[PDB]
């Protein structure tokens, strides 16, 4: 799966067992390991707390 | 020299009898270790791939 991290790098990692990947779909906001990097959880996508604060 | 010029054929002929039983059973060890070193080829990465570009 190649990905971005959204500070910096890009890469090309995997999911964990039963992450449903064909839910994984470009423009989607997934989770990344810390050391092995490997997919762990994709979320319901951002929302850039200026729309929580109003 | 009829009595060791025919005799000692066989004398340097039993070896290279033995090494060509014996080659043979080197390749069949040496295709055993090229697999071996083909799958070590991969064990470290192929899943944790990081990307760059060519220059």
């Amino acid at each position: 799966f190649i990905v971005k991290a959204t500070n910096g790098p890009r890469y090309v990692v995997g999911c964990r067992r039963q992450l449903d990947k064909s839910k994984l779909k470009p423009g989607t906001r997934v989770a990344l390991d810390m050391t092995t990097l490997t997919i762990m959880r994709y979320l319901p996508r951002e929302v850039d707390p200026l729309v929580y604060n109003m | 020299d009829l009595y060791s010029r025919y005799k000692k054929l066989q004398q340097e002929l039993e070896f290279l009898e033995v090494q060509e039983e014996y080659i043979k059973d080197e390749q069949k060890n040496l295709k055993k270790e090229f697999l071996h070193a083909q799958e070590e080829v991969k064990r470290i990465q192929s899943i944790p791939l990081v990307i760059g570009q060519f220059l």
